[PDB]
This record gives structure tokens, sequence and C-alpha cells, in this order.
């Protein structure tokens, strides 16, 4: 439904709730074939520009085929071993003798066809381009004579159009050592992508999800080059499978919480750690530290579980009570009081300290609040921009309801002198033990 | 022992459908391309169809397009030709033939035929775009030459002309491929040439085994195959 926010003054953090999530849990591989032409073009007396243009485009086809052949001859490097194993196993199955003959027989009459491999997977094979039919029917009888016959310019243009997709696919597979991502329209047309989504063994809500956010689906897919053998170019497209759809998700924004003394040597700082996207998954929480593992579209979010962390759900209680030992809520500490701002989903957190000019001007009315020293938050209702020093941030104007959850900033509960400020990343219980160790350090002396 | 054997035929009704097939033994199928060629009694040869090593491409002659379809099961090692809408003018001996080029699919890369079969009869009771001579008398120990005349699209434009020796009531054997090259088992005396629109096969030191009928074929620029009339050599 409606996305809402809750800013926690106690922890200098904001949580954006209400997002409907789609987490990637599986891969669906599919074989995409291009029927190529094995030809031995032979020398004719040619001079006129049409014969040269045909032979030029024909040479770009021959060099593209030999370049793609040496690409499978020497492509041992792997870009991401943890995410292309499922497709690499299919290319290794295809490298067996007679398996390519199998897919060549099943896709003899239709563009799409299911093939049962010998290792059991039922993969979907698709012939998206047929250059062998065009070369064997329209080009070889014109340029395989004793002297070349003069072809009309319509054939030259239609052949540059058909050969272009081959040259661009060979370009992408060559510069990236056979593994390209995202999957471009050269790799897979929008018509082929929607038909492949429609033909997947997934729910209709999942086909509608991938179909209205096809660009996000493309950014989370891989294209792996298999083999060129017997006038066939085959490559596997690895598409994301969202086994969890419409799941509740939360977004944490964090900012430094310092004391407001006039002496940089008497101030201590603290910032909540593990900021990012949190999503519900089977009774637990999946945390995504990397920023590119979650693409967001409107209310919807599309995340990838390959590089994520599974934590108990009590970690969300760190947003309302961080000093609670029931969950070891981790923080980072320092003695560096530098100003910053974080634009949240429905507003903006501002940490202002020292000699710094913090303001929130509006395009239609001037500055309505000049922030004082400390950590604060502002809703997007009526606020357009936030200025911190000589830096200007923009507040997201999406409509929704913010809730200000009052509480005292926790930085006032710490003695500055015995604070561990160099300890960097640290659990709450680690800091509390460091404070019990400093009281043991004071009793004896 | 590269052996092809034809099957299906006998007597049949003018109308309905009819299936003909072939069998492969002595060679590797996935490397050979196939041909169907027929011959009315006491008449010349006529091309029909051809399929590539993978059965993907399949290109026919115009006179028979539609009523005929050629298929192949590489797993079971056979070649099939289905006949629909049989006509009284279709009664002929149907031959199975092969061509040695593999991994290629354009009809120009396997336009010659070197392996043949016995032939099966298809009879129903109630044709040469190339041109050769018929009468060619030759006394032994002399040299006579046969004229296969085409017109630019065939023979002329393409240095793609083949020559075959067929003995009365037997399979055709290959003599010349490309324009002058010959396969094994072929006597030196067999030798062929080309000059513009006309190719010519020459034979010197005539023997008795050589009294026979002889044919020519070429790629056609129309993606088909054209067969000549057939010349009767008489030894004296
Ligand atoms: C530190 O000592 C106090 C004294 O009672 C105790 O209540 C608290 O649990 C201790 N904390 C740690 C982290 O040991």
């Amino acid at each position: 439904q409606n996305i809402t926010e809750e800013f926690y003054q106690s922890t200098c953090s904001a949580v954006s709730k209400g997002y409907l999530g789609a987490l990637r849990t599986g891969w669906y591989t599919s074989v995409i074939t291009i029927e190529l032409s094995n030809i031995k073009e032979n020398k004719c007396n040619g001079t006129d520009a049409k014969v040269k243009l045909i032979k030029q485009e024909l040479d770009k086809y021959k060099n593209a085929v030999t370049d793609l052949q040496l690409l499978m001859q020497s492509t041992p490097a792997t870009g991401s071993g943890s995410a292309i194993c499922s497709g690499v196993a299919v290319c290794k199955v295809l490298h067996l003798e007679g398996e390519v003959n199998k897919i060549k027989s099943a896709l003899l009459s239709t563009n799409k066809a299911v093939v049962s491999l010998s290792n059991g997977p039922s993969v979907l094979t698709s012939k998206v381009l047929d250059l062998k039919n065009y070369i064997d029917k329209q080009l070889l009888p014109i340029v395989n004579k004793q002297s070349c016959s003069i072809p009309n310019i319509e054939t030259v243009i239609e052949f540059q159009q058909k050969n272009n997709r081959l040259l661009e696919i060979t370009r992408e597979f060559s510069v990236n050592a056979g593994v390209t991502t995202p999957v471009s329209t050269y790799m897979l047309t929008n018509s082929e992508l929607l038909s492949l989504i429609n033909d997947m063994p997934i729910t209709n809500d999942q086909k509608k999800l991938m179909s209205n956010n096809v660009q996000i689906v493309r950014q989370q897919s891989y294209s792996i080059m298999c083999i060129i053998k017997e006038e066939v170019l085959a490559y596997v497209v690895q598409l994301p499978l969202y086994g969890v759809i419409d799941t509740p998700c939360w977004k944490l924004h964090t900012s430094p919480l310092c004391t407001t003394n006039t002496k940089e040597g008497s101030n201590i700082c603290l910032t909540r750690t593990d900021r990012g996207w949190y999503c519900d998954n089977a009774g637990s929480v999946s945390f995504f530290p990397q920023a590119e593992t979650c693409k967001v579209q409107s209310n919807r979010v599309f995340c990838d579980t390959m590089n994520s962390l599974t934590l108990p759900s009590e970690v969300n209680l760190c947003n309302v009570d961080i000093f609670n030992p029931k969950y070891d809520c981790k923080i980072m500490t320092s003695k560096t009081d530098v100003s910053s701002s974080v634009i949240t989903s429905l507003g903006a957190i501002v940490s202002c300290y020292g000699k710094t000019k913090c303001t929130a001007s509006n395009k239609n009315r001037g500055i309505i609040k000049t922030f004082s020293n400390g950590c604060d938050y502002v809703s997007n209702k009526g606020v357009d921009t936030v200025s911190v020093g000589n830096t200007l941030y923009c507040v997201n104007k999406q409509e929704g309801q913010s809730l200000y959850v009052k509480g005292e900033p926790i930085i006032n509960f710490y003695d500055p002198l015995v604070f561990p400020s160099n300890q960097f990343d640290a659990s709450i219980s680690q800091v509390n033990e460091k404070i019990n160790q400093s009281l043991a350090f004071i009793r004896k002396s | 022992e590269v052996q092809l054997v034809e099957s299906g035929g006998g007597l049949v009704q003018p109308g309905g459908s009819l299936r003909l097939s072939c069998a492969a033994s002595g060679f590797t199928f996935t490397t050979y391309a196939m041909h169907w060629v027929r011959q009315s009694p006491g008449k010349g040869l006529e091309w029909l169809a051809s399929i590539s090593y993978d059965g993907t491409s399949q290109y026919y002659a115009e006179s028979v397009k539609g009523r005929f379809t050629v298929s192949r099961d590489n797993s079971k090692k056979t070649l099939l030709l289905q006949v629909n809408s049989l006509r009284p003018e279709d009664t002929a001996v149907y031959y199975c033939a092969g061509s040695p080029s593999g991994h290629y699919s354009w009809l120009g890369y396997f336009y010659a035929m070197d392996v043949w079969g016995q032939g099966t009869v298809t009879v129903s009771s109630g044709q040469s775009a190339l041109t050769q001579p018929a009468s060619v008398s030759g006394s032994p120990g002399q040299s006579i030459t046969i004229s296969c005349t085409g017109a630019s699209s065939d023979v002329g434009g393409y240095d793609y002309v083949s020559w075959y020796q067929q003995h009365p009531g037997k399979a055709p054997k290959l003599l010349i491929y490309d324009v002058s090259d010959r396969p094994s088992g072929v006597s030196n005396r067999f030798s062929g040439s080309k000059s513009g629109n006309t190719a010519s096969l020459t034979i010197s030191g005539l023997q008795t085994e050589d009294e026979a009928d002889y044919y020519c074929s070429s790629y056609t620029s129309k993606n088909t195959l054209i067969f000549g009339g057939g010349t009767k050599l008489t030894v004296l």
C-alpha cells in the first residue's frame, strides 16, 4: 500500500517501511541460437562498388565468425564464479558432441522449443536470427561465380541489416571475455524477452512483475557464450527468478550523532552502522550491504540474495531501542565531528556540528528553519531543498506520511573521556564492555 | 562398400500419397548430403531435391515443388521422400544419391553426386533444361567429344559442371566434378573442359566398356540442379 516513515531521534536514524519486495532466489537459463553459414567464398574478377561492398560485408561476417571461434577456444577467465555456474554448466553440456545436433533437430520447424538434455534439465532453446537461410539463398549464388555478378543495392542493404546484430553480439562477447551484463537488446530483443518471460514456469504475478519492469530484469540477468559448432552460434541467457514477491521491506538511513562542545577535543561521535535495505524473508531479515544489489522501482524493490546476510528479526528493534542487549546492535565511533546530510525516502536527516551553515530553503518561500548543532530530520511535506554548507541536497517529493518517534539522543549518555573513539566498527555489547573495562581502570587508580 | 538402397514402390494408384526412403551403410551419415533423382523409362534424368547434412536447409526443383517434401532422420540413418497427388506422368525409377561435402548447407557446395543406388519403381496406370547430342558414333582407338550446352545461369556463370556414366540398367557413376577434376577409380581417359557456355567431356582410346549413355549437370544460379538429355555412345 502506502509507504510511510519513522524517524528515531534516539538513534539518529530513519526507517522507510511499506515497500513491496521481490528478492532473487533462483536462475532460469535459456539457450538462444543463431543459425550461421559455413562458407568458402571464392575469388572472382570484381571491381564495381557493389561487388566490393558485398565482399567487405562478407569479410566482416567471416572475421566475426572466426573471432567468436577463438573466443571459445581461449575464454578461461570467469567474471563472477558465484553467479554464472548454472549457465556455465549448460555451456559445458553443449560442448559435448551430438548435443548441439540435438538442439539443432528440435528447433527445425519453430523458433522456440524445449529440449531435454542428457543431464536432465529441460531448457528452452530459441532461434532468434537466421543468417544461414539468407546467405545460402540470396548471397552465395551472386558472389561464387567465375566473375562476380553485379548485385543490386537492395541486397547490400538487407545484408548489412541482417549481419549487424551478429557483429554487435560478437563485439559484446569479445570485449567482456564471453560474459556480458546487462543483457542488451542485441543479445535479446524486447519481443523475445517478453515471450521468454511469458513462457517461464513462474506464477502469473511474477510474469506481470518481470514484464512491467523489464529493464530491471535485464539489469539482473547474464548472457554467457557457449560454442560455435556446425554452423550454429549458441549462448545461454540467465534470467532472475523472484521466488518471494510482494514481501515487506525496510530502509535504514544513518547519520553521525555528536556532542555540541566548542572544543573539537571534547566531542565524541557515534553513527549507527549497517545502513541499507532490510527485507522480510521466511520469518527472518535479509540485509543487503552493497548498494547495487537492490534496484528500486516505485513502491517495488528488486534485490539480489547472492551477496547478502541473514539476521534474526530482532535487529529491527535496534531502530527504537539501540541500548537493548536482546540484540547486539552494532555502531561505529570516532572523534570526527564533520557535518553531513542523508536524503531519506520521505525526508532528510541533517547532522550539523561546529562552524557549519545548515539550512532548508524552499523555491517559493525562503529558509523556514536554520538547523542548530545536533542531529535532526525533516519531512518532505512542504520542504523542497536542504542546504549544508556549500552543498545542496534535494528532498524526494513522493507523497506519504512521516511519524516523528521522539526520544533523547543517546550521545548524551556517554562520558567523552573514556569513550572508545578509535574502536571503529563495534557491537553495542562490545562498547558496554569497554566502558566496564574503563571503570575497572579507574577503581584501582 | 558405401552402399545406398532404395525402398517403397511397386504399383500404385494415380492419386493419394506415397512414401519412399533410403538406407545408409558404409559411411558416416552426418557428413553426407542427399539427393533424390528420377528417370522415366527410356528417357533422361531429372533432378528433384537435396537436403543439407543437418536437414535444416532443403531446396527443390521448380517442376516438383510443393507436391514433394524431403525429410531425414539422422538418428535412424535414413532419408525419406513423400509423394502427394501422384500423376500418370510420374511413373519412373527413383534413385537415391549422396554427395561427400559436410558441415555445409548451400546447394553449390554439394552439387555433384558420386554414390548411387539400385532404384525402386513407381508405376501408375489407368524435361531437360540442359541439352546434349544423342547420336555419337565412335570407332575404337579414336577420340570423340560430347557437348553439354547451357546459357550463363547454368555451366556458363559457374565453374560447376559434373559428368556421369550410366550403363543400360544400372546405377550412374561419377566421372568429372568441378570442371575438370575427377574422383578415384576413374580412368585417365576421362577428362572434361569448359569454354564459355558449353562444357565438353572428352574420351580417347575408346574401348568396349565405354558404349553407354552419359549425362551432365550444373548448378543453376536459381539454387537448383539441371540435368541434360543423355548421349548414346556406339563403339564399332
Ligand atoms: C557493567 O556493570 C554493570 C554493573 O552492575 C552491569 O549491570 C552491566 O551489565 C555490565 N555490563 C557489561 C557489558 O558487562
